[PDB]
Formats: structure tokens, C-alpha cells, sequence
């Protein structure tokens, strides 16, 4: 149903569109990382106007129609209920990992192998830390 | 006043079956990433702005709501298979799409649908016989009622 | 800028043989003649038609397709009414009537192209119809003795089911014979007194 | 608990066939062998059906990140000789005996899936000319 | 006589049936199947069969004709002969009326995937044969076969007992000719805008 | 006619190493390569199979030019 104006993507196109959306989201909170982050002027779609440099609030008040970006927004919101202080860092690291995955795909590595390698690398990094 | 076809006409000939094949292949490609336990997930958004991510064949079929009259037949068959069997829902769709792809060159060469249907029925009967032969059910042949488990 | 002469009735749709409408009507009928040509025969095929309620209709009956299809041209309406009459009076042979009428019109097109007046074509068709109707009396090979037995009923039931559901005629014929035998009275060799009614048997389905 | 779950699933349906595409490969090989002794368009249709039966293992390998060409070639080479239990191993990218590894799927599930796919394909392809209303 | 609730395929229904007294004159057919399209097609076939059964009355109901186009070919030959005998311009119309009946074997051959270029001449030869005598003999009831796996020529009707009702074919021919005459008799269409 | 027949027969005889024509070579090569491809793999099986299938064009074209059903004739040739 509702076939008209129904969005669809191809493999080679989706694998790049998702990464572009991830980069666009990462640009939202890139400047807010660290104590010296920049304050952003946001007006929510409900009319809430405020100035803050908190990534959690920035992502909560900033809505968008990009489904891939909605995944990052939902992940940030879910994290906000746990610690909430690493939202900007988590989003930045996820964006960097997605860019690296895009680079690997351009080199001919299947996404599942990239995910497994990232999981193993995260395990090793956590163990070292 | 009331028009059953809503003023839309349709062509006749191999074009209709070719278009049906194209629609079925589109559905097969849409459901392809979800095959197998490692199949990729698909993000589907309903008209009510509800987003669901999952690789379950039944969920994908339910949320897709194919509008093409022909592919809807395959969607309904897959839904019936899932409801009655519950296993292989995506496999049926994939096999149907592959058979539709294979049938395209035969139609382009002038082979009638009856011949293709009869050949598919014969091949499926042979496949059923081979499955029955391959089927394993051991009670006391080189095993026991518990050793097999 | 182009002058219009010879038109005095109205600007509404109007067709005359001066422009070859006698062949245009046949061509228009051919649109559904081709549709119905794919239904007759044991190896017939159904078609997908979308109802006004958004439902999907699939059937091998040409009459159902015509009912679910929009009829505009009066020439097509004539054949639709003929098919309805065939179904109501006889209950079977709608595909036969439709295809025969389509082929008769197709050959009439060739006759018109040859230069034969429509009056002679109609007279010859009437004569050939009378000859064929008289000949059909001598073409009989077998005959149903009206024993009301399942074995004799199957002889007629089996061909009727064929061309409507291919591959299952063996079971459908047995089911129909069993259903009929439950309602037929104890009588044989009596064709003047009706015994069997179309509504005497109800059909239901369970998934 | 793990072993009990495994044996429970096995006992729920004791009629099983080799998984990992081994059953599909065996069916395809048998269909090709029969077609080699069948004349007419039936041979072409049977060959097409047998080739189509290999889609499931191909797509499973593709989704698993394995090299589809090499894994399929190895599966064809191994399955064509000796035992018919050779299939795709997903723990490691190679071909092995799924029956020995206890990798299986119900036979009835396979039969039902094949029947449903055949019915859908025939129903969609049963009509060459159609006049379909819009709605 | 008996009223009970019966379970068929998991669904329970109530049945009112008669055994000894007040024997019912009606019966019910219950269809089972996992596909709705197949069930609908079977229901249509059952309805058509029930309607046809009612047609077995005296007015040519019991009379049987050779089906699968054999009757059509015989009618083609007879009408062609009549048109050849018929003088005047009516011969062309009679011949075209005969040719119009060639569709049935053509439709049967095409729907079965058979090559018409070979089936049609084979049918013509089978129905137009020369025998060592003044009366035709042998297999004069050859029809149009569908085969589908392997076969040569066509099979005789008596092999499968494919027969058609005389009344049905006769009434269908009459109605088709009437409709064709009505359509052909219209050489101008005039309508008024609503 | 004798001159023409002698010319053609002499041409046939002078060839001391001949192979049957009329699609025999193409079909035999197709079958042999189809059998062979099942023993190679290594990414070459697909190419060998496609090359084998390619040779079937000649018999198909010959059958089409003969006003016959090419599918049936080619299938019978492959079966033989």
C-alpha cells in the first residue's frame, strides 16, 4: 500500500547513503565534544528554544526525517537514560567506525566481516583499557 | 460514473507476464537480504511513521503490502506457508523469484506458459521423490531409538 | 481552420459506415475476443481482476471477467448480453458463444473487405446456421439413458468440470456425482418431468 | 540443557535431511541427471528448475560474506562424487559433511516450501495475457 | 432425523440431515484447500457442473456429441460442402461460417502449447480420410489432444470419453449467430449527449 | 551434372581427415565440455559451461533456418 512516493534504495546506493547520513548526524554534535564544546541555538519542532552544548539535548530536540539518522538519535536517547555523558563521544566514534567501514567496503570487504572485525577490535580495546 | 478499472487500461501478450516477472523479481530482491540466520535487516516505515527493523520474513511481507496484483499472489502464498508451517517463509519467496527469473528467457523464446508449468510440475515431482529418498528416519538400522539423539 | 461539412446531428460520439465503422466495431470487439480466447479449452487460464472494493478476483470463467470488466461500446454490449442469455438459459457454453461470435465477426470483416454486401453476408450466415443446426442432429454418437446412476452422470459431469479447473476433474466429478445422487429421486428414463434443480446442491469451502 | 534442547528439537521432527544446501544440491544433481535422459522442452525446464534450486545456498553464502563463486564450485565438485551429504559449512568457509556435523532441516518443511514456491510460480506464470483492473 | 455438530478441518459446523423419514431433497458440498484461489476455481467448476446436470432433460439433454473439436471439424467439412453446393454469393458466406468454427481446435492447440501448423493439418487429414469403401469407417471420432509430455497426432474421443451436450452446442451456435447478425446489421451508431 | 558431382566428391575425398558436420561437432563438444566443467571449478567452471552452451547456437540457427521447431530438434540432438 501507499506505493506512490515510496522510498527505496539499491545496495551500492544504500551503502553510501547510510554513511552520508551518519556523517551528517556526526556533524551535529562534532563541535559539542569535550569541555570546550560550542553552544548551539536550537528550536525544537514543538517551539522549545534553548542554548546548550549537551549532545543529548541537541539530539533530543533536533528531529529529522532520515531513517538512518533516526537510528543514531534513538541510540543517543537510549544512552541518555543510562549515563548520558558519552552521547557525543559515542556518536562521534560510531560515525568514525561507519566511515572506516565505508572505506573497507570500497576496498572489497563484505559488511559482515567488517562488523566482526570491529567487534573483535572493540573487545581487544576494552581488554587493554 | 463508476468505473471498475478507474479508466486504466492494460496491454495483452507476453508483456503482461514479463511485467509480472519483473514485479516478482523486485519482491525477491527486496526480501533477499533477510534469508538465513545472518540475513540483513530491512528498515520499513508505515504510513503512521512507525519504524520497524527486523529480518523476519513474515514481518517484512506484512509491512511491505505489495500493491502489484501478481506479486501479491506470492506474498499471500508466503504468508500462508508461514502461518501453516512457520519455517522456510523466505525460502519459498526466493525460490519463486528464481523460478520467475529462469522462466523469462523461455517466454522470450516463445515457449508457452503451459509447457513451463508442466515441466516445473514434473521437476517438482522428481524433487519430492528425491527428498523422500534422502529423508532420514532411523529406528534400529545401525542405531537405536536413543542413539540417533 | 479546417471546415466541417456533413455533420448535423451533434458533436457527441457518433459513428457511421462511411468511415468504415462496420470494421471498427469488429476491431473493438476483438479486444475482448482475445481476452475470452484464452479461457476456452481444458488448458484454459484465469485472469487477475481488481474489484471496486480493492479485492483480487481470479477465475477461469469468461462471463465473470466480462461482468467485472467495463463495457462501453454497444457492439461489445451485444455480445455481453448474448453471453448472459447463454449462461441463463443453458448454464454453460459462454466461451463457445463468445468465441464463435468473435470469429463470425472476424470473417465478416474479410467478407466486407472482399466487397460483399452485409445483406448477403447475413443471409448466408442464416442459411449456414440452419444447415449446421440440422446437421448437429446427425452428429450424435452416444446418448445419456437417464439412469441417474453415478457412472452415467460422470460421463457428462467430467467434461463440464474440464476447462474450468484443470488437473482436478477426477475428484470434482466424483464430488458432483455424489452430491447429485443424494438429491435425485428414484426414477429412470424420464426426461419430461423435471427432478433435479440447480439450487438443490449447495457449495461451501473450508480453509 | 543445551543437549536437551538440541535433542528436543530433533525429536519434534525425526524426518530430517542434510542442511546447508546439501539437499538442494542433491535434488539439482538428480534433476540434471534425469533431464540428460529426457528429450524436448522438458529437458530445458528441468534444467532451469535444477539451477534455480541452487539459489538458496548461493544467497546464504552471499549473506554470510563467503566467496560465492569458490564456495559454490567446491560444493558442486564435492557433491558430484561420493556422498550426497556435502554442504556449505558456515562456521568455516569450506565444504563438509553436514550429516556428520548434525546440520539438518526437516524434510516436510522442504517439501512444503518447494510445493508453495511451485504453486506461486505457476499461478503467476499461468496467465500470459490478462486484463487487470486498477484498484 | 439427525442433528449433530461435526468438525471438518478444525472448524465445527451444524448439520441437519435426514436418514429414514422426510428424506431431504438437498445436499451440500464441502471443499477443503489451503489456497483461496483454488477453492474459488473449484467452487465455480462445481457450480458449472451442477448447472449442466440440470440440462440432462428430454430436449437434447442426453444427446452426446464428440468433443475436443471433432464435432467442430465435422461441421466445418459439412458446411464447406454445403456452401460449395449452394449457388450464388451465399457460397462465400457459408465458407466463411465454416471457417469460423476452426477456432476451437486452434484454441485447444494453442492453450496446450502444441504447434498449430502441425496439429491443424493433422486434424484435417484425420477428419478427411479416404477408405476402401463407399462408407467411412475406422476412427472417425478423433479429437484434439493436449498431451503436454509426449505424443504424436491426436487421441480418439472414446479413449477419454470427452463428449459435449447437443443442446448446449446447438443453443450456443444459435445465440452466437444471432449476436453476430445483430452486430453486423449495425452500420451507424447515433447517440445523444447526457 | 557429372562434372559438378565429380568436383564435389573429389573435394570430399582429398580431405583425408574429416569430421561429421551438421551440428554433430557442436553438440558433442557441448556435452563433453558440460561433463568436463564439473571436474574443474576454480572459477573456470562457469566460463567453461558458458562456452559449451555457446556452441548450441549453430544447431539452433540451422533448425530455425529449416522452418522446424528448433527446441525439439536441439533437445533430441543433446539427448542422443
Amino acid at each position: 500500500k501507499d506505493q506512490g512516493n515510496k522510498k527505496r534504495q539499491h545496495g551500492l546506493e544504500a551503502k553510501k547513503s547510510h554513511i552520508l547520513a551518519a556523517r551528517s548526524v556526526a556533524s551535529i554534535i562534532k563541535t559539542s565534544l569535550g569541555p570546550r564544546g560550542l553552544d548551539k541555538i536550537l528550536i525544537s519542532p514543538d517551539g522549545e528554544i534553548t542554548i546548550t552544548n549537551d549532545g543529548a539535548t541537541i539530539l533530543s530536540q533536533m528531529e529529522l526525517d532520515n531513517e538512518i539518522a533516526k537510528l543514531l538519535v534513538q541510540l543517543s536517547k537510549s544512552q541518555d537514560d543510562e549515563i548520558g555523558d558519552g552521547t557525543t563521544g559515542v556518536v562521534v566514534l560510531a560515525s568514525a567506525l561507519l566511515d572506516q567501514a565505508l572505506e573497507l567496503i570500497q576496498k572489497g570487504i563484505h559488511p559482515i566481516k567488517i562488523a566482526n572485525g570491529f567487534d573483535e577490535a572493540a573487545k581487544l580495546a576494552i581488554s587493554k583499557l | 460514473i463508476v468505473v471498475l478499472k478507474e479508466g486504466t487500461d492494460a496491454s495483452q501478450g507476453k508483456g503482461q507476464i514479463i511485467s509480472n516477472i519483473n514485479a516478482c523479481v523486485a519482491v525477491q530482491e527486496a526480501l533477499k537480504p533477510t534469508l538465513g540466520p545472518l540475513g540483513s535487516d530491512i528498515l520499513i516505515v508505515t504510513s503512521n511513521q512507525k519504524t520497524t527493523i527486523s529480518n523476519d520474513g513474515a514481518t517484512i511481507l506484512k509491512l511491505l503490502d505489495v500493491v502489484h496484483p501478481a506479486a501479491k499472489t506470492l506474498v499471500d502464498i508466503s504468508r500462508a506457508q508461514d502461518a501453516e508451517v512457520g519455517d522456510g517463509t523466505t525460502s519459498v519467496t526466493i525460490l519463486a523469484g528464481e523460478l520467475m527469473k529462469e522462466a523469462k528467457p523461455f517466454l522470450e523464446e516463445g515457449i508457452s506458459s503451459h509447457l513451463i508449468m508442466k515441466g516445473y510440475r514434473k521437476a517438482v515431482s522428481l524433487a519430492v521423490e528425491k527428498i523422500n529418498e534422502l529423508a532420514v528416519d532411523i529406528t534400529s538400522e545401525k542405531s537405536s531409538g536413543r542413539e540417533l539423539l | 481552420q479546417n471546415p466541417n461539412a456533413g455533420l448535423f446531428k451533434q458533436g457527441y460520439n457518433s459513428y457511421s459506415n462511411a468511415d468504415g465503422q462496420i470494421i471498427k466495431s469488429i476491431a473493438a470487439i476483438r479486444e475482448l475476443h482475445q481476452m475470452c480466447l484464452t479461457s476456452m479449452g481444458p488448458c484454459g487460464r484465469n485472469k487477475i481482476i481488481v474489484n471496486h472494493l480493492g479485492k483480487i478476483i481470479i477465475t477461469n470463467d469468461a462471463a465473470t471477467m466480462l461482468r467485472e470488466l467495463d463495457i462501453v461500446h454497444p457492439a461489445v454490449k451485444v455480445l455481453v448480453m448474448a453471453t448472459e442469455q447463454q449462461k441463463i438459459d443453458m448454464g454453460d457454453g459462454t466461451n463457445l458463444v463468445m468465441i464463435l461470435a468473435g470469429e463470425l465477426l472476424n470473417v465478416s470483416e474479410k467478407l466486407i473487405s472482399m466487397g460483399l454486401s452485409a445483406v448477403e453476408i447475413i443471409q448466408g450466415y442464416n442459411m449456414a446456421r440452419k444447415f449446421t443446426l440440422k446437421e448437429l442432429d446427425e452428429m450424435v454418437v452416444g446418448e445419456i439413458t437417464d439412469k441417474n446412476d453415478k457412472n452415467e452422470l460422470l460421463k457428462m459431469i467430467k467434461p463440464v468440470i474440464s476447462s474450468k479447473k484443470y488437473g482436478s476433474e477426477d475428484i470434482l466429478s466424483e464430488l458432483v456425482s455424489e452430491a447429485v445422487s443424494h438429491v435425485l429421486p428414484v426414477a429412470q428414463q424420464a426426461g419430461e418431468i423435471p427432478y433435479f434443480n440447480v439450487d438443490s446442491i449447495r457449495v461451501v469451502k473450508i480453509m | 540443557h543445551d543437549a536437551i534442547m538440541i535433542v528436543k528439537r530433533a525429536l519434534q521432527n525425526k524426518l530430517i535431511v542434510a542442511g546447508g544446501g546439501a539437499t538442494e544440491m542433491e535434488v539439482s544433481k538428480c534433476l540434471r541427471d534425469y533431464s540428460k535422459t529426457i528429450a524436448g522442452k522438458q529437458q530445458m525446464i528441468i534444467n532451469a528448475f535444477a539451477k534455480a534450486l541452487e539459489v538458496i545456498p548461493r544467497q546464504l553464502c552471499e549473506n554470510a560474506g563467503f566467496d560465492a563463486i569458490e564456495i559454490l564450485n567446491k560444493l558442486r565438485l564435492a557433491h558430484s562424487k561420493g556422498e550426497k551429504w556435502y554442504g556449505v559449512v558456515f562456521e568455516t568457509e569450506n565444504i563438509g559433511d553436514n550429516f556428520a556435523k548434525f546440520v539438518w532441516e526437516p524434510a516436510l518443511v522442504k517439501i512444503n516450501a518447494l510445493n508453495s514456491a511451485t504453486e506461486a510460480t505457476n499461478l503467476i506464470l499461468s496467465v500470459d495475457e490478462t486484463i487487470t483492473n486498477k484498484g | 432425523e439427525t442433528v449433530k455438530t461435526m468438525e471438518i478441518g478444525g472448524d465445527r459446523v451444524t448439520v441437519f440431515k435426514q436418514e429414514q423419514g422426510e428424506i431431504s431433497r438437498t445436499s451440500t458440498i464441502i471443499l477443503r484447500g489451503a489456497t483461496q484461489n483454488n477453492l474459488d476455481d473449484i467452487e465455480r467448476a462445481i457450480d458449472d457442473g451442477v448447472a449442466a446436470v440440470k440440462g440432462l432433460m428430454k430436449p437434447s439433454g442426453g444427446k452426446l456429441l464428440p468433443g475436443a473439436g471433432a464435432t467442430e471439424i465435422e461441421l466445418i467439412s459439412r458446411i464447406t460442402k454445403y456452401g460449395e453446393r449452394t449457388p450464388g454469393l451465399l457460397q462465400l458466406a457459408i465458407k466463411q461460417f465454416a471457417v469460423a468454427f476452426e477456432v476451437v481446435p486452434r484454441t485447444l492447440a494453442e492453450t496446450a502449447g502444441l504447434d498449430v501448423n502441425e496439429v491443424l493439418p493433422n486434424l484435417y487429414a484425420a477428419h478427411n480420410v479416404t477408405e476402401p469403401g463407399a462408407v467411412k469407417t475406422d476412427h472417425l471420432y478423433k479429437g484434439v489432444d493436449i498431451d503436454g509430455e509426449s505424443d504424436e497426432g491426436v487421441k480418439d474421443i472414446r479413449e477419454e470419453n470427452i463428449y459435449d451436450m447437443l443442446a448446449t452446442k446447438k443453443f450456443a451456435i444459435n445465440v452466437a449467430t444471432e449476436a453476430a447478425t445483430t452486430v453486423l446489421s449495425i452500420d451507424q451508431i447515433i447517440m445523444a449527449k447526457k | 551434372s557429372l562434372h559438378d558431382s565429380l568436383s564435389v566428391v573429389k573435394r570430399t575425398l582429398e580431405s583425408g581427415n574429416v569430421v561429421p558436420g551438421g551440428g554433430c561437432v557442436e553438440a558433442a563438444l557441448n556435452i563433453y565440455l558440460d561433463n568436463f566443467a564439473t571436474t574443474v571449478g576454480s572459477r573456470e567452471q562457469l566460463a567453461i559451461a558458458e562456452f559449451a552452451a555457446a556452441l548450441l547456437i549453430i544447431p539452433k540457427t540451422l533448425a530455425v533456418n529449416a522452418a522446424k521447431d528448433s527446441s525439439e530438434l536441439v533437445a533430441k540432438l543433446r539427448s542422443y
